[PDB]
RNA sequence: CCGGCCGGGAACUCAAAGGAGACUGCCAGUGAUAAACUGGAGGAAGGUGGGGAUGACGUCAAGUCAUCAUGGCCCUUACGACCAGGGCUACACACGUGCUACAAUGGCGCAUACAAAGAGAAGCGACCUCGCGAGAGCAAGCGGACCUCAUAAAGUGCGUCGUAGUCCGGAUUGGAGUCUGCAACUCGACUCCAUGAAGUCGGAAUCGCUAGUAAUCGUGGAUCAGAAUGCCACGGUGAAUAC
RNA sequence: AGGAGGUGAGGUUUU
């Protein structure tokens, strides 16, 4: 039994397979270590397991594409608690309380007319 | 825009229409590089012979309806103020103002 | 500048009119209005009154002139100064 | 501003500590998003000045922080035409953001070769009880100590 | 530690003390180091004196300072006799590649100068 | 001039397009122009006959127009004797073979086109403006209209001043985009100048 | 192994012929892939507003050309000749090749 | 054959079409039994969920007679028409808007990951050969989820420079060159070899910004034979503060 | 809701 989850952010895609297992860590045909130099990636990724205590007994492959380092590791975060829910879904009322199970929603603003920039005004004189 | 203006383009596209094969081959003349030394600077004497609106650098893109050498555009081929005045009346299919 | 392999640019007819006075000898000064054509040596010991805008300023071409553009002998804008 | 009220945002904690102090010094310290290089000059400081002090980073990064916290801060009050600079008792929060902004500034105005050395020093400095910070700190203290006849 | 006449430092690498020559850059520098077979991690010092012999043979193969000063000086006064719109702007003290004398124009003009 | 146009922000919701044909980069410029002109030499031709509308489309490399028209008979005439030649100037303006079909605008005084041609001809007729708006809006509004706006600028009256005058009867709402509105302008070329109009109407809201 | 693509400037004009389509297809013959969406060619124009000087005041059009893709398994005789047969409406343009 | 490549699948991202959903719908409290306000239950989003288009009678006799149309005045062997050259890029100066920087949160060398959105037929221009390099030659593919533009950079690891007008700064200048264009002198862009100015955080004063915002880093497109640090959009990292 | 105590650029022109 195989399960399934996928998370999103900015403009990234995550999805996440969960298996019985002793915690190994698969991502694109890699490793989370060679993946994300940055360790707090590595928090992030690893925060739910370390919320509730499945580390060394779920073995999990990621596919990901889209954004940067921190897209991809909200998007996997967030398709890792969507599986754990499916998994248990005894755990989506600890996680909603720390903030796993609501989506991101925050997006790049559009560049407008006359501005610079999304929100950079061009300077000012008289 | 003038009717001076309109028929110096249209003379030009004439021009540039009828001689587009013969400066073509000159030019090929020219980037060969395996060619006779004098041949190739004959080619150079004779493409400065023919006339200067023959050539398609010299012709500008204006409105077809105004003539304003300024803001035109490629696609629709008129400026920007007649591609909005039409846009606005439904001539152009597709054409909608949107936001994202 | 210029591509080495398509050579240098002249006219026609300052080059006719360059190559006639060569064998010819009158050395009077000539009148052009293409400053956009290069010297050739077979031009030197000739005058050559270039248009500049307004007349036609004389230049004697010597040696030290021969692949340098013949417009860049003829000041284009009156300043002296304020 | 005016009208609102406004509700914080979460703050990231940092991994290799665990805590949130941490987390905002380096998002205080960080210029152009340069979060990663931040995190990597203070986790260097905080090992110089734990190895040097004998204490652990976060504790010494606390008794740092404390010996710079103020507790007092002058403001205008402008009751009428008058530049009356009245002092009043600061929010640890704010306690502690003015701390670390003070931390970064005299690190950014010492002489040394290194950020991650400038920082340290400043922390060792800060927990001895010497410095501009704690020099800004008892000018601050001055000011509202004679500034204490305004209520 | 002296080479084409001047000094030069010893504290530096190779690469950054050829180039205090004028006329030698980093691509001539990396370029003699290699013809000589020297490194680009090693100073001045810590040398023997045939390899900074062979440096100074192989450095003669190009034009420095008393050669490439007479050469730009040869020439700027060559286009001045001549009279072309460069020489002319040379005189006047002004680009001469072509830019703008309306504004911004202080490296040619010199300080900035009032009524 | 600060309002926007509601017939080119109506366009993906409610209102259809003057030009339904479909082509690429290298026949746009072409296609426009050929309908520009087509579109002149109709409004020019057909100017006695009430006309309102012009469609254009283009499938199978051929041309097929259709005019909507508050005078059928006069655009068309005895027995075919006008749209016949209307359809082989067609043909040979765009090149391509060209068919030609005509509709009829039922209750013409609910048209904002034929209303402004009818205030434009009454100007340069002499008309009197304050008397044009109010019998259009009386009779636009009898009809069975929910709501007429009309406005009149330029030189009124001869004067030496121009200026702007409206009437509004029922309700415009312009913000609405659901809203069926109907919008058009013409110009009068007088003795005194030049005069705009605009009209507004209002059909009732759309749901889908 | 024949395919056929639609583009237009309408989902609902081009969803129809597609329909109209498949129902020849399923008609004289079987074996249909079915409708495909392909990416929609979103090409904006941004204009200025005013004849005179004003920068800030612009228009921003856009256009969205929808495309969509018809496999065919079995093309029969009978089915070719029904495809070139029948007509679509002004907007959309159908190019069919085979592969 | 280690590359979704090849049989294969309708599960997933995703491509688009149609729908559900977020509407103060509930709970508790306050409130004039009301409108209405505070919290939390669920929920992806809670109070306009975020952003954009949409800009009310009207002022500024505001701007455009040079987009265009047009009342009136003006010349009709010239205020009209054609061509060559030059100019619109001048220069003792003063002003605004922006770019590069003044340096170690850095420069330089090697190695190595993660994007989004767009253009392409007088076009985009693989692979290969040559040139250190702009680029030159043969020549596929693509009217385009296929092919090209097009390697994303900042970032990370390993080293060097060790606070100096510096291995920062590239201005200006000389020479040798490439591309487009009949024709790069006055005036195009770019490459190489050198030259390496002023500048070390900036006075009175002033500008933008309350969240994926500011700041910073790249990419694409319109214009265009060629010519942006400008303009319009895209994403990557990513704040502090609001009594 | 009643009574009592104070309380504002210190100045800074013309069009
Ligand atoms: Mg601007
Ligand atoms: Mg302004
Ligand atoms: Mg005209
Ligand atoms: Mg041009
Ligand atoms: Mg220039
Ligand atoms: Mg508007
Ligand atoms: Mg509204
Ligand atoms: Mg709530
Ligand atoms: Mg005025
Ligand atoms: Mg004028
Ligand atoms: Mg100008
Ligand atoms: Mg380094
Ligand atoms: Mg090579
Ligand atoms: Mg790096
Ligand atoms: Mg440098
Ligand atoms: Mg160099
Ligand atoms: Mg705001
Ligand atoms: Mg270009
Ligand atoms: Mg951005
Ligand atoms: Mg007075």
């Amino acid at each position: 039994n195989q399960y399934y989850g996928t998370g999103r952010r900015k403009s990234s895609a995550a999805r996440v397979f969960i298996k019985p297992g002793n915690g190994k860590i698969v991502i694109n045909q890699r490793s989370l270590e060679q993946y994300f130099g940055r360790e707090t990636a590595r928090m992030v990724v690893r925060q739910p397991l370390e919320l509730v205590d499945m580390v060394e007994k779920l073995d999990l492959y990621i596919t990901v594409k889209g954004g940067g380092i921190s897209g991809q590791a909200g998007a996997i975060r967030h398709g890792i608690t969507r599986a754990l829910m499916e998994y248990d879904e005894s755990l989506r009322s600890e996680l909603r309380k720390a903030g796993f199970v609501t989506r991101d929603a925050r997006q790049v603003e559009r560049k407008k007319v006359g501005l610079r920039k999304a929100r950079r005004r061009p300077q000012f004189s008289k | 825009a003038k009717q001076s203006m309109k028929a110096r383009e249209v003379k030009r596209v004439a021009l540039a229409d009828k001689y587009f094969a013969k400066r073509a081959e000159l030019k090929a003349i020219i980037s060969d590089v395996n060619a006779s030394d004098e041949d190739r600077w004959n080619a150079v004497l004779k493409l400065q012979t023919l006339p200067r609106d023959s050539s398609p650098s010299r012709q500008r893109n204006r409105c077809r309806q105004t003539g304003r050498p300024h803001g035109f555009l490629r696609k629709f081929g008129l400026s920007r103020i007649k591609v909005r005045e039409a846009a606005m009346r439904g001539e152009i299919p597709g054409l909608k103002k949107a936001s994202w | 500048p210029r591509s080495l392999k398509k050579g240098p640019f002249i006219d026609l007819h300052l080059l006719k009119k360059v190559e006639k006075a060569v064998e010819s000898g009158d050395k009077k000064p000539l009148r052009t209005w293409s400053r956009r054509s290069t010297i050739f040596p077979n031009m030197i010991g000739l005058t050559i009154a270039v248009h500049n805008g307004r007349q036609h300023v004389p230049v004697f071409v010597t040696d030290e002139m021969v692949g340098h553009k013949l417009g860049e002998f003829a000041p284009t804008r009156t300043y002296r100064g304020h | 501003p005016r009208r609102r009220v406004i509700g914080q945002r979460k703050i990231l904690p940092d991994p290799k500590f665990g805590s949130e102090l941490l987390a905002k010094f380096v998002n205080i310290l960080m210029v152009d998003g340069k979060k990663s290089t931040a995190e990597s000059i203070v986790y260097s400081a905080l090992e110089t000045l734990a190895q040097r002090s004998g204490k652990s980073e976060l504790e010494a990064f606390e008794v740092a922080l404390e010996n710079v916290r103020p507790t007092v801060e002058v403001k205008s009050r402008r009751v009428g035409g008058s530049t009356y600079q009245v002092p009043v008792e600061v929010r640890p929060v704010r306690r502690n953001a003015l701390a670390m902004r003070w931390i970064v500034e005299a690190a950014r105005k010492r002489g040394d070769k290194s950020m991650a050395l400038r920082l340290a020093n400043e922390l060792s400095d800060a927990a001895e009880n010497k410095g501009t910070a704690v020099k800004k700190r008892e000018d601050v203290h001055r000011m509202a100590e004679a500034n204490k006849a305004f209520a | 530690a002296r080479i084409a006449g001047i000094n030069i430092p010893d504290h530096k690498h190779a690469v950054i003390a050829l180039t205090s020559i004028y006329g030698v850059g980093k691509t001539r520098s990396k370029a003699i180091l290699a013809a000589a077979g020297i490194a680009e991690d090693v100073k001045i010092s810590e040398l023997s004196e045939g390899q900074i012999d062979t440096l100074r043979d192989e450095v003669a193969k190009f034009v420095v300072e008393g050669d490439l000063r007479r050469e730009i000086s040869m020439s700027i006064k060559r286009l001045m006799d001549l009279g072309c719109y460069r020489g002319l702007r040379h005189r006047r003290g002004l680009p001469v590649r072509g830019q703008r004398t309306k504004t911004n124009a202080r490296t040619r003009k010199g300080p900035r100068k009032p009524i | 001039g600060q309002k926007v146009h509601p017939n080119g922000i109506r366009l993906g919701i409610v209102k259809p397009w003057n030009s339904t044909w479909f082509a690429n980069t290298k026949e746009f410029a072409d296609n426009l122009d050929s309908d520009f002109k087509v579109r002149q030499y109709l409004t020019k031709e057909l100017a006695k006959a009430s006309v309102s509308r012009i469609v254009i489309e283009r499938p199978a490399k051929s041309i097929r127009v259709t005019i909507h028209t508050a005078r059928p008979g006069i655009v068309i005439g005895k027995k075919g004797e006008d749209v016949e030649k209307l359809r082989k100037v067609v043909a040979d303006i765009a090149g391509v073979p060209a068919q030609i079909n005509i509709a009829e605008v039922r209750k013409p005084e609910l048209d904002a086109k034929l209303v402004a041609d009818s205030i434009t001809s009454q100007l340069e007729r002499r008309v009197m403006f304050r008397r044009a708006m109010k019998r259009a809006v009386q009779n636009a509004m009898r009809l069975g209209a929910k709501g007429i706006k009309v406005e009149v600028s330029g030189r009124l009256g001869g004067a030496e001043i121009a200026r702007t005058e409206w009437y509004r009867e029922g309700r415009v709402p312009l913000h609405t985009l659901r809203a069926d509105i109907d919008y058009n302008t013409s110009e009068a070329h007088t003795t005194y100048g030049v005069i705009g109009v605009k009209v507004w109407i209002f059909k009732g809201e759309i749901l889908g | 192994r024949i395919r056929i693509r639609l583009k237009a400037f309408d989902h609902r004009l081009i969803d129809q012929a597609t329909a109209e389509i498949v129902e020849t297809a399923k008609r004289t013959g079987a074996q249909v892939r079915g409708p495909i969406p392909l990416p929609t060619r979103k090409e904006r124009f941004t204009v200025l507003i005013s004849p005179h000087v004003n920068k800030d005041a612009r228009d921003q059009y856009e256009i969205r050309t929808h495309l969509r893709l018809v496999d065919i398994v079995e093309p029969t005789e009978k089915t070719v000749d029904a495809l070139m047969r029948l007509d679509l409406a002004a907007g959309v343009d159908v190019q069919i090749s085979l592969g």
